[PDB]
């Protein structure tokens, strides 16, 4: 018949080929699909969506609500920490269980610009403001809000309009960044800080509540298909 | 521009407006847009990157494992009997388990395939010629005859699509279509069987693929031979709906959802960052 | 602006700290096409008898309190004429508009989570052992969460921060959702679609979603303010159908 | 879903004296989780009484033989108590030496 | 004749009693025991006589510590708060001179609600507590092959393995001791009696006669022995008079002839 | 039949053939070419437009 030649590669299996193959049931009538509503076609619309930052994970607080609340509180002082984490969005252990981490998890490199949404939970007769700011990684952890003025940063002032957006920008001198962290793609620091105070009227509770928020920008990206360092067997579940 | 191509930053200047893109209320269930180019100066920069590793197709369109099917050519115990039956499930594995429930509907072709692998089993010698084993795998719908045991009537596949293959060849491989009755895959189902809310409970309910029985051609070998089959399927053509949030525990069973509780995440010492 | 009514039937919700109305997946409760239907006997569509505003039972939001859920359909089996279409007829098809209301103060704190889970399969309590539907659900009782773990031999495990189906309570921003927060909102609007696999269901063997409320900041006050708030949910279903005529269920 | 037993007393030998005999009696027809079948002599509890082994008739009720070692003459008159979940009093049935 | 098991499992089970137990019946009468307070069957001394070196009897104690999870795995998907009583029929009978018919069939609450098919599905039951143990029990994954291998190549192959070792208790032929006896009762009537003691074969017809006519069978009773021997009683209420002419003709299978015994 | 598309190359001959041999639209190959999305009915599920730039209340 036709002559042919056996490349080197044949009767292999690589699991992520893309070839066609004989139906088993041949001529079989499926279904007519319907308009059901909620369509995915790619992972990142999943990624664009807020989920609540586990910021108070320090133990024990992960067993209960408690690991989302971050305490506020009227202060003596001012220039004083609220909190603080290294931006690695599938690393950290603040990030990488939230609806981005869990996306980010499946794969190796990320890029893209990312957003910090945090709603105030105090009363609303409760007033105050805070420094929000975001430190690229060649100098190390800012110490003081002194320190942290000098980045990236937002002021936001409480009101009406609950919630403020800290846009973490795509800072980095490779296209891509490693999921899980190494020191050569490092991404930075996110710390924020009481710019004055909290200030109330008498009779309102001292502690209060700040919700964050991850999501990601409109130019997000993720590469390099892996499987998660989070879901563990032994054997089959029967 | 190009379809999955993310979307380019435009320069920005220095503002004093009544405008307040930064400020926004969680509280109406709304993502807010703030790109880069409104909190503060940025550069035009022409991004070039594309989302196509991040479709459902790319997501989902890598074969993986789902079942370890054992069975010898020669009785030891029922496990190890003759032939082996798989009820057809994706539930058995945790790694493509957690990838299909982020999505509540699914609905996709498929494509198996079988890494088959057999070992002589452990005895006092082994010095014997054989010929190459031939196994066959044969799809029961639901509904068909099993077969009993071997040399069955039921192995001679009047109407059930079957598969021959002789050892030292390529791995078998054959496509199945969509096949549910309903129109797309329900990979959750919060309700009960029967109509006075008692039975079994949850999605084993509707999904019945149907089953899969293995078994060797070949009579008898001088020296019983342990045969394994890895059974691999690929989702093909995957349309995806009303996505879930990603499973957090490990699991239990491949009947249920059952769980036990767990942290949110893993534990740091404090709240705050102390270097300088 | 902040102010919005909405009517349907022969009742009439107002309000006037409102954030929005979030609406499903972006899609608003129709009947069902000719080109999708599969039952062929002619349906029926009581358009104002079944669709308008039933107002379940209030729940005392505590400072400890962990969080509540209701299962529907099932939430409205006996709320009127949609309780009683649901058992002369085999097959139904509805969507929803869930408003959740609870004014507190200006001195009050506190927020809330309003989220409706399509088909929130819950883990079991005790593994190894399914459990009672009447642990699922009552008809209209708000089923409740706890603080810790559950051991309850034939119930499901109601650890508020798993939210009963081993996911990250974080997480359930994907499904449509709200936040009631004192110091802003008052209520929360969600319109919800019919979403299943079929295009029509029974609406006795199989829940449609779960409507979830947790309290994400706790309750707190002042000792001398007035203690006692409460969650009142009120449920409307929309563009309702049935198919399937037959003696009153539901066994 | 609930039944009421049926007591059938009766004896392995004929009721020849001097000897020891064995009364044989037969409860049947019942279905509760638990049943206490009590053998007695004019009022008195006798200790030692052997168990058989408990089982199921074809129509998924329960049936079970009590017996003790019994030395009939005219003046030694027995009966069967047993005690149910249904019959809240213990029903008497008097043992006949005819049968 | 015919190898049968009657399996029982109780959910909350008496102090002091086992929460399962066996009673096996090769035909009419009890050759196998088992329960949980030992954790092994012995025999009752009864059939065999003999004690098997560790190749019958130690594989009848394997098979039913299976079958003692199974019916312990049960309530554990029941999701009710009242007690269950699961009971289970389990053997084959034998066929024409081959092919041996098998049986399998269960109840719940003292109500049949499932069996084991035979093709497709491996248990089954249009009761709502019927698919909840079905779908839990082939959870364990070879419970369902390891009855599917039982009822037809197990059980059978053991009945002709006793199908030819113990034929001495397939020819009990004990004839029975039967004694007329009588009461008194109310002004008119008397209550006649005639009754049957330690008999081996399952069969016995008694009636009674008026003069040589045939006056009926009366209420039949019966009840079995501690020694493989049964029990039959039949009364009537007669007449006061005539009692010197009723005559009890009664059959039996170690019998060849319906003796006639006298007041 | 000769479906000749383009490929998955970079950014700053790129075609291929593909025939389809089989009478099931179920025994091709992936569509691995269709990167279409909208993320507004995650993150925009909301009755009245939100501006960006307006107060959201
Ligand atoms: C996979 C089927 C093999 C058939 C022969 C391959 C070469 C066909 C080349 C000409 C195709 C023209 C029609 C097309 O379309």
């Amino acid at each position: 018949g036709l002559p042919t030649m056996n490349t080197p590669g044949s009767t292999q299996f690589l699991t992520s080929d893309d070839f066609q193959s004989p139906s088993a049931m041949p001529q079989f009538d499926v279904t007519p699909e319907i308009q059901i509503p909620g369509q995915v076609r790619n992972l990142m619309e999943i990624a664009e969506v807020d989920s609540v930052v586990p910021v108070n994970n320090t133990e024990g607080h992960v067993n209960s609500m408690e690991a989302y609340r971050i305490p506020v509180r009227p202060q003596t002082s001012s220039g004083e920490q609220v909190f603080g984490f290294q931006l690695q969005p599938g690393h950290d252990s603040v990030l990488k269980h939230t609806l981005l981490g869990e996306i980010l998890n499946y794969y190796a490199n990320w890029s893209g610009s990312m957003k910090l949404t945090f709603m105030y939970c105090g009363a609303a007769m409760a007033t105050g403001k805070f420094l929000i700011a975001y430190s690229p990684p060649g100098a190390g952890v800012p110490g003081s809000r002194r320190d942290a003025m000098l980045g990236t940063h937002v002021i936001w002032d409480v009101g009406l309009q609950s919630s403020c957006v800290l846009c973490v920008p795509w800072i980095s001198q490779t296209n891509y960044r490693y999921v899980t962290s190494d020191a050569y793609t490092d991404a930075g620091y996110i710390t924020c800080w009481y710019q004055t105070s909290i200030v109330t009227p008498p009779d309102i509770p001292t502690t209060s509540t700040i919700l964050c928020f991850v999501s990601a920008c409109n130019d997000f990206s993720v590469r390099l298909l892996r499987d998660t360092p989070f879901i563990t067997q032994q054997a089959l579940f029967q | 521009r190009a379809v999955g191509r993310v979307a380019d930053t435009v320069a920005s200047g220095p503002v004093n407006t009544e405008q307040i893109p930064a400020l926004t209320a969680v509280e109406t269930g709304h993502t807010s847009q703030v790109v880069p180019s409104d909190t503060m100066q940025t550069r035009h920069v022409i991004n070039y990157h594309t989302r196509s590793e991040s479709s459902i197709e790319n997501f989902m369109g890598r074969a993986a494992c789902v079942y370890i099917a054992q069975y010898a050519t020669e009785k030891v115990n029922d496990e190890l009997d003759r032939y082996t039956n798989w009820e057809i499930t994706t539930r058995q594995v945790a790694q493509l388990r957690r990838k299909l429930e982020m999505f509540t509907y699914m609905r996709f072709d498929l494509e198996i395939t079988f890494v088959i692998t057999s070992s002589q089993r452990t005895s006092t010698t082994y010095a014997s010629d054989s010929p190459p084993l031939t196994h066959q795998v044969m799809y029961v719908p639901p509904g068909g005859p099993i077969p009993k045991s071997y040399e069955d009537f039921a192995w001679q596949t009047s109407t059930n699509p079957s598969v021959f293959w002789t050892e030292g060849n390529a791995p078998p491989r054959m496509s199945i279509p969509f096949m549910s009755v309903g129109n797309a895959y329900c990979n959750f189902y919060d309700g009960w069987s029967h109509f006075s809310q008692s039975g079994v409970y949850g999605y084993t309910t509707l999904n019945n693929m149907g089953h899969l029985y293995f078994r060797h051609v070949n009579k008898s070998t001088a020296y019983p031979v342990n045969s394994v089959a890895r059974v691999y399927f690929k989702p093909k053509h995957v349309k995806a709906w009303v996505p879930r949030a990603p499973r957090l525990c490990p699991y239990l069973k491949a009947r249920n959802v059952n769980f036990n509780v767990q942290g949110v995440t893993e534990s740091r010492n404090k709240i705050t960052l102390d270097r300088s | 602006d902040r102010v919005r009514s909405i009517t349907l039937g022969n009742s009439t919700i107002t309000t006037q700290e409102c954030a929005n109305v979030v609406v499903g997946y972006g899609v608003w409760p129709t009947y069902l096409s000719d080109h999708e239907a599969t039952a062929v006997d002619q349906p029926t569509q009581p358009d104002v008898a079944t669709c308008r505003f039933y107002t379940l039972e209030s729940v005392k939001w505590e400072s400890s309190s962990a969080g509540w859920w209701w299962k529907f359909p099932e939430a409205l089996s006996d709320m009127g004429l949609f309780g009683q279409n649901m058992q002369y007829h085999y097959l139904g098809r509805t969507g929803y508009t869930i408003h959740v209301q609870c004014n507190a103060s200006k001195f009050h704190q506190g927020c809330l989570l309003v989220v409706c889970v399509p088909e929130a399969e819950m883990g079991a309590a005790t593994t190894d052992h399914a459990f009672n539907h009447t642990k699922l659900s009552n008809i209209g009782q708000a089923m409740e969460f706890s603080a810790k773990k559950s051991t309850d031999q034939t119930g499901p495990q109601t650890a508020v921060h798993n939210a009963g189906m081993g996911v990250a309570v974080g997480n359930l921003t994907i499904f449509p959702h709200q936040w009631i927060n004192l110091r802003t909102n008052n209520s929360a609007t969600i319109v919800m679609p019919y979403i299943n696999s079929v295009p029509m269901d029974n609406m006795y063997r199989h829940y449609n979603f779960t409507l979830m409320v947790i309290p994400f900041a706790k309750l707190e006050h002042s000792p001398q303010a007035s203690t006692y708030v409460p969650i009142t949910v009120t449920v409307a279903p929309m563009c309702a159908e049935y198919n399937g005529l037959r003696l009153a269920g539901h066994q | 879903i609930q039944r009421t037993p049926k007591i059938q007393v009766y004896s392995r030998h004929p009721a020849e004296n001097g000897k020891s005999n064995f009364l044989n009696c037969y409860v049947s027809g019942f279905h509760p989780s638990d049943i206490e079948v009590d053998l007695l002599k004019n009022g008195e509890r006798i200790e030692k009484v052997e168990h058989s082994d408990l089982s199921f008739s074809k129509d998924w009720s329960f049936y079970l033989l009590y017996y003790t070692e019994f030395t009939p003459t005219e003046k030694d008159e027995y009966a069967c108590r047993v005690n149910h979940v249904t019959l809240s009093q213990p029903k008497i049935v008097k043992w006949d030496r005819d049968m | 004749l015919s190898l049968l098991y009657h399996l029982t499992a109780v959910s909350s089970p008496a102090p002091g009693t086992p929460a399962f137990w066996v009673s096996g019946w090769l035909g009419p009468q009890q050759y196998l025991s088992y329960n949980s307070l030992r954790g092994e069957a012995e025999p009752c001394g009864a059939w065999v006589w003999e004690n098997q070196v560790s190749w019958y009897w130690e594989k009848e104690t394997t098979d039913l510590r299976i079958k003692e999870k199974l019916f312990l795995e049960a309530f554990k998907a029941l999701g009710g708060k009242g007690p269950y009583t699961l009971q289970g029929l389990l053997g084959c009978e034998l066929g024409p001179d081959n092919t041996s018919v098998p049986t399998a069939k269960f109840a719940l609450n003292g109500e049949e609600f499932m069996n084991f098919d035979l093709k497709q599905g491996t248990w089954g039951g249009d009761w709502p507590e019927a698919l909840a143990i079905s779908q839990r029990w082939q959870q364990q994954d070879k419970a369902a092959n390891k009855e599917l291998t039982f009822l037809l190549f197990s059980c059978p192959h053991r009945l002709r393995e006793h199908l030819e070792r113990g034929r001495g208790n397939l020819e009990w032929k004990e004839p029975p001791s039967m004694r007329l006896k009588a009461r008194p009762s109310s002004p008119g009537f008397s209550v006649l009696t005639c009754s049957a003691f330690s008999f081996y074969p399952p069969e016995l017809q008694l009636r009674f006669l008026r003069n040589g006519l045939a006056a009926g069978t009366g209420q039949g009773d019966f009840g079995p022995n501690s020694d493989g021997s049964f029990h039959a009683s039949s009364s009537l209420t007669v007449k006061s008079g005539d009692e010197h002419h009723y005559c009890c003709i009664v059959q039996h299978a170690g019998l060849a002839q319906p003796l006639r015994v006298e007041l | 039949g000769a479906q000749v598309s383009t490929q998955k190359t970079g950014a700053h001959i790129i075609h291929y053939t593909n025939i389809n041999y089989y009478k099931d639209s179920a025994s091709n190959s992936l569509n691995r070419q269709d990167f279409t999305q909208d993320p507004s009915k995650f993150t925009e599920p909301v009755k009245d437009v939100m501006i960006k730039t307006l107060p959201a209340l």
